[PDB]
């Protein structure tokens, strides 16, 4: 596929794209908590000695100041590439994130713009997080013009997509499922390389019914497809949505016009989550094809629980029950 | 010897809480007094008269420009506007003190430093107006003035934010070797808010060439500054940032000069921040939205003004007289006016225009919704003023 | 209806509703900025002189610290009612609402809450506000489980539903529509009294198309109501939606299985609007009833304009149109 | 004399920056030395026996638990864990200075403030095992305690979040003429947040009777304090904000008392912030997430610790003996293997609970959504922990 390919985690693959990226873009800076040690999930180890102090550093315990920051390198032009330590603790950066990065751009008349800062963050349930280790805060930001919000399934896909965050012209948000950091490896090009943006992946083509999700969740309703497929003989399309916003509504829709059907799936809540404008436009794209309800199946509306956490996560068993009913609508 | 890595000190043996000095705080340095006289030679500057005439007629110019658009709101012909009087002299004496090219942040109430900088009176005058010729297309509330040739960001009306954002500025200047300093202007009450503590931190650590610029006016809104901090104003902050400090008579044009000419001198060759804290008056309300007569002036505006206090200078060096001031009065009135009539004159922006720049390229979802209000506009287009906006 | 009453403008049934509230309840305060001298819309004129500065006074200019010190307040069980001076500058609270105040509650086992803080905030559109001082934030706050977003559309409304937020036993954000604050007045009870949360008003009956909107916006869809009579023929259930979370669910899927059509309309953006919940939620619980798609009606999906405001709002037109396509759908 | 509403300040003729003093700090208060001897007699709080050896039995008890726990998360039977070495002092010799109705907020590396007020070594268990013992319902991740009874407010992993939460509760006990005071516990990272300056603001405007306690132990995770701040640790930053602050050592426990029954003193009687910085060492790992060899101990944990020097203390008093050492080490890993053997026995709680106190009563969609995980595991229950758990 593209030049020589190594065997990379969901980690290693962000460092990657980093060290691509410090190593074509002499602009490009590294900075927040903890980073220049390599990062309390290592994945800016090695860059501090390979690119410089001035170059990857840590910055004071505060958000607000990193994404603030990170906006005044890239009204500069310079590719600022800033670190949240936990996507539950971007939200003291929300007002400089909705406020400011959002609107830079509109409000100069593109006078002024902070289009080449990325800001990635550990992102999703990981076991034991409880209320503020284990967020999903994609559906706060959704609802921001302005702004991109990026979620990889797998390493390949995270350092593509990583890679066209930083190269594109928009203020980024990258949240990288933590619960995959160490998960299986699988091949990844050494070099760079890009994934588009508002471009969902039809992983597994099917013509019964559509699935979407992203991140992790993306591998749960892949397992829910082979249940489906074994048990109810079910044939399953199953798409990851990968871009947040803006996001692809053309490929979900031509997949339910063919099936008829929709289930989307989100380990954060319920209501406010993003499945209710996915849900609300295909239902007012695809109205006549509609066989059945669009289903969401996604966290309770709770904080996210220590102890419970086995209980609270739209698991393969809730996602396949909702389909179960769903066929037989 | 104490071996805390937190912190270089010696021990002490006696209980001694730091007690703040409030009551007598950081002096407010001044050269010239209220009569426009030096108070101590060895601190005139002593610019030269062009330079003087041109802090002169910039803040003149700006008081001009401000009561007649304070007018024109009051009028009805613009949405808003805010004055700056009192406070021209922060503005022209530390602009003065700058290099064109170093980057400005402000909070709104500094377009002195933007009249200083040259920035035509019909571009002031477009963006009031949302105008087509607001390189901003019309898109901000008036005074929210941005200009990327004499780069001065764009202001935007959420307090405090351009703070860590100049500090970001000011990090990616010194990598790029750049020569310039960033200076970051804002109030004492935006000086309460988190982004202020987050943006003056990161300066000292991270080791930026940065000035902060404080105007402190005695006002936030209708908050005195009693109830905005208990220290001794925002210059006792900087020391336990690690950050050089300052505080100016504000008033005074020289003083502001002096302090922002060495700040930026050391600052650009230290990578290092410095304050400065200028001392001075809101005269005029907080904005054509408030009548400061429900919580509060002819004291300030009568007695310790910048205008009147350099109209003295330059009347105690003969280097402006009555017919000059009778003269300058009236052609920068006809100037202004006639700004304002060409911008009066200009049609508002085309429509299209609120759906673009809202990313760089236009989302399919978003020139779908541009769609929609072409289609809208053809059936209902009676019932919108087209009339006052470009085809 | 409830003892005497007399004419208030949205402004005044606010400073009503606060000084029946310091009257009842001795703990309780008012605190932002520039609340002492009776604020920036005058809400809270008068209430210092009447009941002292130490219960209305002004805080230093600091969002994160005014919802931070009213959550710390309310925590030794006090009645804290802060204020936000526009809406627009809620956000660097964004953090101590959302990871503070909303899960105060449940994190602790219910040993500590903030119950009694109400967070009250001009907001909506007002003309010329521009970016900064237009803004409907409440689609940000929907995602958040563990508090309560309530927003009133006239002066009995809003004096009933602020003091159920300010005695509600949870955190509660109330927001004003600041282009009502001086609009026409109407009869409003002198003494306390309530409406209830989580309760939305059929305001007319209808039987051909259900709308639904909050705040301004519903006086816009009751114009509409009576244009799609005149000229269409059409009889529309014109609903207030009031609160936004937990909000009404059985009172619009009632309506819509009545009527069969729903349109739903927001000032806010359309993308992640509250709107796509209301829509996801009513397509699964009344699919079968459904003669038409869902419509939504909403700002587009860009800041909020200066000079091109006229263009950007979901106006009775917009509304209209959209309403006609849909009964001929 | 300057008329400024902003500050009260004479005039100064000559420009002169204001240099923060970095390398000679505010000294470090300290009543004993590493031997355990009193230096300054005047400054002995001469605290009674029983006293003293709570706060010695205090402190190790709380070693002994860390050491048990933190194996504990190693062997996988807890998720998460952090320990409080070398930090034990600053936690008892506060807690002390305390009335027992005080109302404390803290970070996470408090612990010892709930030993001092005889927590159960039960229910310390029990919420970092999340069992049904928990008042916590199981609900936040190990260390994060609360409680009512001995008004400890729970805490949260954000950090610095009830630094302005703690001032609302001081202003409350104010109006309320409760007579007591509230104290807040930080660390020196969490001081940069923006949270912090609120807290510190409000607090001094508001006039509240709070004290603020900083936890200074050089990182913030692998942050050393060089990176986190450039000017004199946190206490320098006090008196800007009209804060009485001291810096104390805080492997001194008569020397953190003495401060903290000061500040309390006079923060009740004159409603006015206090800031104390206790300087001490991190010695342990961050959590059991961190492994502090991959960034950085034994001169902190063999020359300077707060258990060793008030042992000592102890000992030169003829207070305590290798007797009672070797007794008291016994008895206490006897307490708290006994909770801990307790603690793992019992079930997690009803999966139900999973839903309750998001709002004080249930909203019906919640309770639709508690009803749809019933149903959910009657059919598919062998696939969930069904057994760990209450039922
Ligand atoms: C985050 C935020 N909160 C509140 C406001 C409303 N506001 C606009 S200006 C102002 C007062 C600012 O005072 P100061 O910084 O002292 O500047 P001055 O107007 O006195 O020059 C306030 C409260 C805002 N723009 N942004
Ligand atoms: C708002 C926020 N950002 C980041 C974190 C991740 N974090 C948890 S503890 C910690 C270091 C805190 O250091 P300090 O305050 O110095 O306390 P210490 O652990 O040294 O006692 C960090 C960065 C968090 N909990 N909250
Ligand atoms: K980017
Ligand atoms: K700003
Ligand atoms: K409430
Ligand atoms: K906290
Ligand atoms: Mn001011
Ligand atoms: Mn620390």
């Amino acid at each position: 596929e593209y030049g020589q390919t190594q065997k990379m985690n969901l980690f290693q693959s962000v460092t990657s794209a980093l060290d691509n990226s410090l190593a074509k873009d002499p602009t490009a800076v590294i900075f927040g908590e903890d980073v220049a040690f390599g990062g309390v999930f290592r994945c800016t180890v090695g860059l501090r000695d390979k690119y410089g102090k001035d170059r990857v550093f840590n910055t004071p315990l505060c958000e607000q100041g990193i994404v603030g920051f990170g906006i005044g390198i890239a009204v500069t032009g310079a590719t600022a590439i800033a670190e949240i330590q936990f996507a539950d603790y971007i939200f003291p950066a929300f007002d400089q994130i909705v406020n400011e990065a959002a609107k830079y751009r509109y409000r100069s008349g593109d006078l002024f713009n902070c289009g080449s800062l990325t800001i990635r963050s550990p992102w999703g349930c990981v076991g034991h997080g409880a209320l503020y280790h284990s967020q999903s805060p994609e559906a706060f930001f959704a609802h921001c013009p302005g702004i991109k919000v990026v979620i990889p399934r797998s390493p390949f896909q995270a350092k593509g997509l990583l890679l066209s965050c930083i190269e594109d012209k928009n203020p980024c948000i990258f949240f990288e499922p933590k619960i995959l950091y160490r998960a299986a490896a699988e091949e990844v090009p050494i070099e760079p390389y890009n994934i588009p943006l508002s471009q969902a992946e039809v992983i597994q083509e099917g013509s019964d019914v559509t699935l979407v999700a992203w991140g992790t969740q993306v591998h749960v309703i892949r397992e829910v497809a082979s249940m489906a497929k074994e048990k109810l003989g079910v044939s399953c399309e199953v798409i990851d949505l990968r871009t947040i916003i803006p996001w692809d509504v053309d490929t979900i829709c031509k997949s339910v016009i063919k099936t008829g059907r929709l289930l989307i799936s989100h380990e954060a809540p319920l209501t406010g989550g993003f499945a209710s404008e996915i849900s609300s436009t295909v239902q007012e794209e695809c109205f006549l094809n509609l066989e059945a309800p669009i289903s969401r199946v996604c966290g309770y509306d709770t904080p996210f629980p220590h102890i419970f956490e086995p209980f609270y996560i739209p698991d393969k068993w809730k996602c396949y029950d909702a389909l179960r009913k769903m066929i037989n609508y | 010897k104490p071996q805390f890595p937190g912190a270089s000190a010696e021990f002490i043996d006696k209980l001694e809480f730091i007690q703040p000095n409030v009551i007598s705080g950081i002096p407010i340095y001044r050269v010239m007094d209220r009569q426009g006289q030096i108070i101590n030679p060895s601190e005139d500057p002593h610019l030269p008269k062009e330079k003087v005439l041109k802090l002169y007629k910039s803040m003149t110019l700006l008081n001009t420009m401000d009561r007649i658009l304070y007018e024109s709101q009051r009028q009805g012909r613009i949405s808003f506007y805010m004055t700056n009087y009192g406070e021209e002299g922060t503005h022209v004496g530390s602009a003065a003190a700058l290099d064109n090219t170093d980057l400005v942040f402000g909070q709104y109430r500094e377009a002195g430093v933007l009249m200083y900088r040259d920035y035509p009176l019909e571009l002031f005058m477009a963006q009031c107006y949302g105008n087509i010729s607001d390189l901003g297309k019309g898109r901000q509330m008036p005074v929210h003035y941005g200009c990327k040739e004499r780069h001065f960001v764009t202001i935007s009306s959420p307090l405090a934010t351009q703070i860590p954002q100049a500090v970001g500025a000011a990090y990616a200047a010194k990598r790029a070797n750049a020569n310039r300093v960033v200076i970051c202007y804002f109030g004492e009450g935006a000086a309460s808010e988190g982004d202020a503590h987050a943006g003056f931190n990161f300066a000292a650590t991270l080791e930026c060439p940065i000035i902060f610029f404080c105007r402190n006016n005695g006002y936030a809104i209708s908050t005195p500054t009693s109830e905005q901090y208990r220290g001794d104003g925002i210059a006792a902050r900087g020391p336990g940032y690690g950050i050089m400090s300052i505080r100016v008579d504000g008033n005074d044009v020289f003083a502001v000069y002096n302090a922002t000419k060495e700040a930026r001198r050391r600052a650009v060759a230290e990578n290092q921040p410095f304050l400065i804290e200028a001392m001075t008056y809101r005269i005029g309300h907080h904005s054509t939205s408030d009548d400061s007569s429900a919580y509060r002036v002819n004291y300030w505006d009568k007695q310790d003004h910048p205008i009147s206090r350099l109209r003295h200078y330059l009347l105690s060096q003969g280097w402006w007289d009555e017919e000059q001031e009778k003269a300058w009065r009236k052609q920068s009135r006809r100037k202004v006016m006639e700004a304002f009539e060409q911008a009066e004159r200009k049609p508002k922006p085309n429509p299209n225009l609120l759906f673009s720049d809202v990313y760089q390229e236009m989302p399919a979802q978003l020139r779908k919704q541009q769609e929609s209000l072409a289609r809208h506009l053809q059936t209902y287009g009676e019932h919108y003023p087209l009339d006052h906006f470009d085809k």
